[PDB]
């Protein structure tokens, strides 16, 4: 499956509300390869930094099988 | 525009969040968070599907994801309506452009706007299919600034 | 409790506690001697409530204690009992909090999943709660009885 | 999320027993506490505002911090700066009413450790402008149950450091 | 049936059938002389299928039948026996369809609710189709047994 | 959404009859046709891109649609019309592998009358287009292939007039 | 995900080389268990629920897990608990059929040791049901397949441990 | 292979497999040694063929051996004899498979994409892939030739 | 144009035109004449760029008017000349309009899949647009050159 | 400025810059030389254009220099003339930026919170920078006056 | 996200100070740059598929990598090389026409790194695609833009190694 694990935060920039919304603002999940790049695009549209991408199942270097 | 994610208090519906994040390691028996989750998984199972599922068609890997904190509650919306039974209910039995109005309805909680957002969909529905119009309109800016 | 409820609730609408609830709280604050009184009352006497809701169950539905049934025997008809005893047990729990939310994180999320699992039919679990229900509420006074058989009738209302 | 009669429940839960005397004590314990935990809520619901303008103006106010070259410069640091106080106030009000800080172990410092060091916000300032903030609103509600919101905003506080 | 679902499950992916799939649907069409022998084998025997599946299962789980069970009389007899029937109907249905959307489309959704409200313990039917399995295969060859005891199996699977 | 076998079987339900000797023979009928319907699949699935091509070629080309003035005018119009024919020819391979065409008037035949009223689309000319499409299939194919494809194209057709 | 037979193209296909004939051979190998693989999924299939009960009734129902104290105590944590077993049958039937561990190192042990020690989940008894259930579905469905699953299931267990 | 895919339909659908795609398997566990022959058929012969189909394809689309087009000169037409082996390669994968997703991970995914950066016009592609379909099924047995045809035409219907 | 696309930029922001958008509309109506000028320089010479530019196009890459390509022959060469027509038409609507929506908004959609449906190869229109450009920009002052050379430019981008 | 924001707009409508604010961008580029003039002339006369701004807003409004007003005292008025050379200062920033966009990230999204905190009078604060508008329009010719006041308009536009 | 003006807005903003002449002659600087910026930027977007094909073909083409045994050998690995190298070009370009690397490092090099090393991509081959890049587009636009091109593209280069 090549599911990706993000450990990624994203920023406050503006519209300051009064929710608690440390589930957003800090977070790390997982997401699967295919849409990787989408989900990143909407961090770095965002505007804030990842920290740590990890590949949680399956192999670098494999052809067939994903 | 700025208000589009502004809820609307006691002249629309109710705005379920997720915002407790369901932490716990040696969790308590009288933990309240438990609790809450099943609401919100309740609240995204008659949101998507209109109804409570049948009991023995809902999904119970993409609870057990969300429960354990590994995918946000959009991933777990996307889940939801790329599933069978999601597929088999609305998009199998209906027309094409009334499968796109309807889903468009369903997970963007308004009707489409105009002929530009619907030539753009249904040729996501073209080239690629069902799976990414769902992928289409979870990605979509609306989606992001609403909810 | 009830000030669980009212904090998740304070904490998800990201408010203060409103009057009102304070209110609530402290309404609940005092009566809590006549929830105390109610708690009382049902720790002493759970014994005499099982055998009799026990036997009225067994004389209401037969087909759990037949043969090919599931509480057939000894120690099947004992575990039964000891159910409906973790059952008033948490009707005690949810008497004395003031709100049903503990009677729901220890008895109530997967009954129906887990009684699947064993075989037991879960109408047949109603109909005990419901002479439970029917027993303590004879025993106690009118108001009372109102009171815990409000949380007994959201049990039988989970169940079923 | 757990008060102190959860807790009780709990702990007689784990090790599966019914409700002793003791429980009960600790039970007329919470209700003794209750009413006057309700009274001080209700005083710290209605001068919040307050309580934290004086906690900013006790401690943040002339300092580095909402100067320039702090992490308290600009409009959008300062407001952020207001609504976190403004968050762990009310939380400590929340756990004073509880009569448990599992409320803040689960909401407030969950997260709010790593956020803190990876947006660079100083962790001393904001200890102190909590301290700044558990005094006052220890000479607003009054000393027993300003020794109750000293208990949690010191939980706060540990958790953070 | 086969062919519907390979149908669906090229549509949404918004391609044709592949060839695998292809000859998916050709080897199902040339299997389609045994599936009616195996339809008509489950067809015209259905009297003492129905006939020795509920005395089995009386057998098997008499308080169902003792008074306090659903299955207590004359009629309600009559209507278990009714309710074995059309499971068997499903059950041909399904087998000459070659996959299960036949069975679980029209009577194994809603199954749990439904048998809720009547107040029928679901293990009991999973027995009765258990019985229903053993005399259908009692009544075939190997292969054939084999071929309708995976129906079977799917029927008492969605049961529990 | 439902083939000859699910007709079949919604016919003999609807009745509460078992399948008697009719539908046996109707589904005799459908799995002896049934190999056919998969290699005449396999060869429209070939040569998708070449049928929807040549029937524009055909009918569509060098006429007053593709001049200025014409619905099938600009390069939006133009991929969307290969679009349209490129879905009526994999709902007529549908139809065709099920032997019913109820897809076709699920699916396809719902709304596409009023919404080629409300957008202007001749139907004529694209009932001339799916006739061309159902023309050069049938070469493909062959005679009953290409009939039994042709009896989904006239469906499709008969539905849009 | 891999079966045997993806396993042996990727292996063919990093060193880059066509299928050779020891290929066809880990092929044939596959194929002539394989027959015997669908009749064992297919009777752990019809039996899953009863396979189960009986795992859970021979090791974890009389311990101090069921009862009180222990981390399968609540209806909760019970029926988390047969449902976390089911998934270890499911996923074990899928790994027999493709007849490679990929799926059950790629689904299930993916994360699943850091939750369960983060729950608190003892991995021991997790161990004991899985054993137990490992020999009553090798004395339901017969001797070799009764390996099959033997290895697969003690994949499941080395990957817990 | 069709193991995979009917795992993931399987595991999509959170249910086991059905007995209809276990006997799916079965039957493709009984066809290994047919498809075996195709394979060793195919590989056998593969030069002949590749030699064949690439003076067919430019006998008849000379664009690409003309000055100015893709394949001119000794290397690029060597190029295009070596992509011709690519897509035969995988097409002996897919047959030995018995679905067409190793066909689909390795060659179809970003073919379009990719020769729209090369300059290659894709449907000189098909066309090669078409010669090489007509060539190989003209080797093969007329059933076997009919089983590799529909992953060769799965091939040009992607291409296309 | 530019009034459409400041018109609309500020009616999905729920506001008036800004001022700097103001002067933009200003600025290009007071370039309208040079615009007009450019227009009739493109127009009125058409015949000459159509010629040399399909000229240099089929000297540039001559596969495609050999046997084989798709412009080969008397009417598909016709056709051909016929498209560069339409481009520099769309071309003389984006000099007038003063931005690429004409010309996007027209030809230049799906032109790939209109183009992919046909069997051309993109990028020798891409160099048929190019020549045209060259001509083009040959035939005017500097800029002049440079402002039509970017609408030009737009249409050659969006072809690659 | 204005190249952030029309990148920012292409980047969420996932497109190219428009050949329109291409010509944005380019007319902003040869208009930084008036920008710097007006922004030059603002960070000369700061000191005069602060101190008639302060007496003309003390004037018009009393209530901050009354005793128990915000602005209350040497220090308290000193700091009311600090925040407006912080507003000039961003107004200068937005002036030489092209667009408001700096002036809302350092000083525009929190302002009435932290005024809600300190006690100062929003409006107050918007006849300030009222009051410095008049002025530095005053000092400006009157084409750079009417530039440098739709950015003074847009500061106590944003204020009240 | 910040151009040369914004940085220079920046500066000045962190230390309190108006606009000095210092800050106008940086201003000048970057607006008669910023002319032929945008010219060389027209440029870059009228050609930017060209320059990533000659790119490749100077550097990735006949190398292991676009053969088997390298990490571009499938057309999924050959797409997303495709599209990683437009993603660089596209990045260079918004990076040369706002005058500063700051989006290179915010948008492009935030966890290119990480996930470069987790899929096992070649970082030497992205580099040398890269710097061919850099000089074809160097021969494309011009000298002094070619330049401005460079020290972006070595950015992205310092950032990746
Ligand atoms: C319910 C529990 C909860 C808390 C507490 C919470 C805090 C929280 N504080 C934040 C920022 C902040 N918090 C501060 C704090 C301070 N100003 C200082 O310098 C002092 C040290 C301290 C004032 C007392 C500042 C300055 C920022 C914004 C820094 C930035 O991102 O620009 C952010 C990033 C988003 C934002 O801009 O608000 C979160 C999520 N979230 C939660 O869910
Ligand atoms: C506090 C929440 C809670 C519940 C609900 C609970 C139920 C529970 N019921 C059990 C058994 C049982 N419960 C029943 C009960 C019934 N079957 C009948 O015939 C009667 C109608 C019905 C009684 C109302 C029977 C017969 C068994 C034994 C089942 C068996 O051994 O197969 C067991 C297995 C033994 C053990 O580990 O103690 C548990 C855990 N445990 C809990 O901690
Ligand atoms: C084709 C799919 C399908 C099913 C399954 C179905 C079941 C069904 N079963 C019913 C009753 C029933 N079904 C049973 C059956 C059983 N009770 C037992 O103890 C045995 C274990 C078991 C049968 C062996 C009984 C006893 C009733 C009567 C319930 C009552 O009278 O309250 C009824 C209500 C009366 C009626 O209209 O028939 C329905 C609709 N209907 C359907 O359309
Ligand atoms: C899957 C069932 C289904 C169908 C068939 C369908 C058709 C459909 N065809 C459309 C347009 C079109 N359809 C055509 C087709 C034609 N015009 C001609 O001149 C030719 C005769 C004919 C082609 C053979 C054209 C040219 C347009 C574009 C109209 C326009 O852009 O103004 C539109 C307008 C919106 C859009 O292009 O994307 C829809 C919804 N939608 C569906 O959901
Ligand atoms: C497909 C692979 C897969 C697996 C296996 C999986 C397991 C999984 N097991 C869980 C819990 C659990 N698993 C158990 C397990 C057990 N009961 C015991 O005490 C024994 C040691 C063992 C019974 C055999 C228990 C008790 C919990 C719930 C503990 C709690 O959170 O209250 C949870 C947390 C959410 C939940 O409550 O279900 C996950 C996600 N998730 C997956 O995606
Ligand atoms: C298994 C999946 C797979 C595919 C499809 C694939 C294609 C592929 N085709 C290539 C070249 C090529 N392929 C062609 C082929 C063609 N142009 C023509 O004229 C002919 C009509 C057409 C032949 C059918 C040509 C001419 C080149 C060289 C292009 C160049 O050097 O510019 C290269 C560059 C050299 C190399 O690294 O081996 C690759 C990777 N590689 C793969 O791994
Ligand atoms: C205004 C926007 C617009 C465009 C672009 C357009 C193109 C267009 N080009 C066509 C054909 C064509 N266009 C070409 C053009 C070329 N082939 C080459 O080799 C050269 C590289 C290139 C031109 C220099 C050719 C050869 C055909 C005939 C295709 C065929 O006969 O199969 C056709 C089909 C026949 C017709 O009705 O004209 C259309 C609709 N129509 C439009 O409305
Ligand atoms: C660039 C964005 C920006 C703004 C807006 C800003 C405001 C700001 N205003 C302050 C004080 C103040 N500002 C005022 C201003 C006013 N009260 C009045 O009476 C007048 C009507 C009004 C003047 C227009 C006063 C009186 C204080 C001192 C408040 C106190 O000490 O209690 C302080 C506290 C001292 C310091 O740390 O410099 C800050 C940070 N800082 C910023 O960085
Ligand atoms: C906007 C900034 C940005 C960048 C750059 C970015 C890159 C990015 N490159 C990726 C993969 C890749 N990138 C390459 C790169 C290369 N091919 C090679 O071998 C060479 C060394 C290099 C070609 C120049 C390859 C081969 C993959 C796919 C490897 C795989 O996952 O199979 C992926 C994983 C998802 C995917 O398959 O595309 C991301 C997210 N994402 C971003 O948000």
């Amino acid at each position: 499956m090549r599911m990706f694990k993000i450990t990624a935060c994203v920023p406050s920039q503006s519209r300051i509300r009064t929710q608690r919304e440390l589930q957003n603002t800090y977070f790390t999940k997982l997401v699967p390869y295919d849409n990787w790049f989408r989900e990143q695009q909407r961090i770095m549209k965002m505007g804030g930094k990842i920290v740590k991408v990890q590949l949680a199942t399956g192999k670098p270097g494999t052809n067939t099988g994903l | 525009p700025r208000a589009r994610a502004t809820q609307p208090g006691s002249l629309g519906a109710k705005v379920f969040r997720l915002n407790n994040e369901l932490p716990s390691g040696k969790t308590t028996n009288v933990s309240f968070s438990e609790s809450a989750t099943q609401k919100v998984i309740e609240a995204a199972y008659r949101q998507v599907f209109g109804r409570m599922v049948y009991a023995g068609q809902r999904q119970k890997v993409a609870e057990i994801k969300l429960e354990n904190g590994e995918i946000t509650l959009r991933e777990f919306i996307r889940a939801l309506a790329k599933s069978d039974v999601f597929r088999n209910t609305y998009w199998s039995s209906l027309y094409v452009t009334k499968a796109v109005e309807y889903i468009h309805r369903r997970l963007l909680g308004r009707p489409t706007y105009g002929r530009q957002e619907i030539n753009s969909y249904f040729d996501t529905c073209a080239k690629k299919g069902f799976y990414a119009l769902v992928d289409a309109i979870i990605d979509s800016k609306e989606y992001e600034e609403a909810f | 409790s009830i000030v669980t409820k009212s904090i998740v609730n304070a904490d998800a609408e990201a408010r203060y506690l409103s009057p009102g609830e304070l209110d609530r709280i402290k309404a609940f604050v005092t009566s809590g001697e006549s929830r105390l009184r109610i708690a009382e009352t049902l720790t002493g006497s759970r014994e005499r409530i099982i055998k009799s809701a026990g036997d009225a169950l067994f004389q209401k539905r037969p087909d759990v204690v037949s043969p090919g049934g599931n509480a057939y025997g000894e120690e099947m008809t004992a575990t039964c009992l000891r159910d409906m005893d973790y059952y008033l047990r948490l009707i005690t729990y949810g008497v004395v909090a003031g709100d049903v939310t503990p009677i729901e994180e220890i008895g109530l999320v997967g009954v129906r999943e887990m009684y699947k699992s064993l075989g037991t039919p879960v109408d047949a679990v109603a109909q005990a709660v419901r002479e439970m229900k029917a027993v303590a509420t004879g025993m106690m006074s009118g108001d009372d009885a109102a009171e815990a058989g409000a949380y007994f009738d959201y049990v039988i209302g989970a169940m079923e | 999320m757990q008060d102190a009669i959860t807790s009780v429940i709990n702990s007689a839960d784990v090790q599966g027993k019914y409700l002793d005397g003791s429980a009960m004590d600790k039970l007329k314990a919470y209700f003794t506490t209750g009413a006057l935990r309700v009274r001080a809520a209700s005083t710290i619901s209605a001068n919040a505002a307050a309580i934290v303008k004086e906690a900013v103006a006790k401690s943040l106010l002339y300092s580095d911090v909402t100067r320039p070259g702090g992490n308290m410069y600009t409009t959008r640091r300062y407001a952020a700066c207001i609504r976190d106080l403004d968050y762990y106030l009310r939380y400590a009000t929340y756990a004073m009413l509880a009569g448990d800080p599992s409320i803040l172990d689960e909401r407030v410092l969950n997260g709010l450790k790593e956020t803190y060091n990876s947006l660079g916000v100083p962790v001393g300032s904001t200890v102190q402008a909590i301290q700044a903030m558990k005094e006052v609103t220890a000479g607003l509600v009054g000393a027993d149950a300003g020794r109750e919101m000293g208990v949690y905003f010191d939980y706060i506080c540990s958790g953070l450091s």
